[PDB]
């Protein structure tokens, strides 16, 4: 027999991740969030290594 | 700073601290975690698939 | 007489991933940093006064302060690494920084 | 009927040493320790002028501050002294400090 198999989205042939898997699990990456509202545009959280 | 079409596969929200308003300092404290790991395939000695 | 083997996971990687569904973390040798100093005091009669009674104590308000690591990852990556990185054909390599070979 | 046995690793010890090429880090929770606030400023005009919209940001200039552990080291010491120091005989040991016995 020949033919074409799609698993679906439902396919994960592994445990955890491979994307940042030493990345704690509560770090997030850089995101400019926001100050509670009010008249505070935008701020930033983030590490500048180069 | 750049936009991506950043996104989570292997991956969900483990600890979702608010719905809405979201994206606020209050959400970075958002958690994730690796999605259950689901093998999918042929039965054994293809049973069942005649 | 000891025939020459190969260790089967070595020679094909069965990447099954990584059961890290747990965060590992390590937490100071006291359980809890020591910066400050509170002091249990009594109200009424004015705004709160001093408790007299000796001073100087240790609360650290929230929880302690502890570091993560993905210790099943970790282990994973070093096997990978140790067993098949460092065995890879030379063409793949590059000779360290200032290194006399 | 359970004959009894011992694990082969423990009554000939073979240290084959540890795969360690790799060093392992814990990062903090945050991935990165806050503790100084930066400020988007303008230049030009001056020595440049303040940016006003909201204040008080946080970014770590450099790496972020990481402790290292031999992984693979701590677990094969491990095994050791749990399967073979406390194990030694009665001669090789010093009753501890300050206990009834």
């Amino acid at each position: 027999i020949r033919g074409t198999l799609d698993r679906g989205a439902s396919f994960k042939p592994y445990s955890g991740t491979a994307y940042n898997s030493f990345a704690p699990k509560s770090a997030p990456n850089n995101t400019q969030f926001r100050q509670a509202n009010n008249g505070h545009p935008a701020q930033t959280i983030a590490q500048a290594s180069y | 700073t750049e936009e991506a079409d950043v996104l989570t596969p292997d991956t969900h929200l483990v600890h979702a601290v608010p719905a809405a308003d979201r994206a606020k300092v209050e959400g970075l404290s958002q958690h994730a975690a690796p999605n259950r790991p689901n093998f999918i395939g042929f039965r054994d000695c293809f049973v069942g698939l005649m | 007489q000891a025939m020459d083997s190969y260790d089967p996971e070595v020679r094909v990687i069965d990447n099954v991933g990584v059961e890290d569904e747990m965060p590992n973390y390590c937490f100071p040798l006291s359980g809890v940093q020591i910066g400050n100093r509170s002091h249990e005091v009594q109200r009424n009669q004015q705004q709160w006064q001093n408790v007299a009674n000796s001073d100087n104590n240790y609360i650290g308000k929230g929880n302690l302060p502890a570091m993560e690591i993905n210790l099943a990852a970790n282990l994973w990556r070093s096997f990978l690494y140790s067993n098949v990185a460092l065995y890879l054909p030379d063409n793949l390599k590059f000779t360290p920084h200032n290194i006399q070979l």
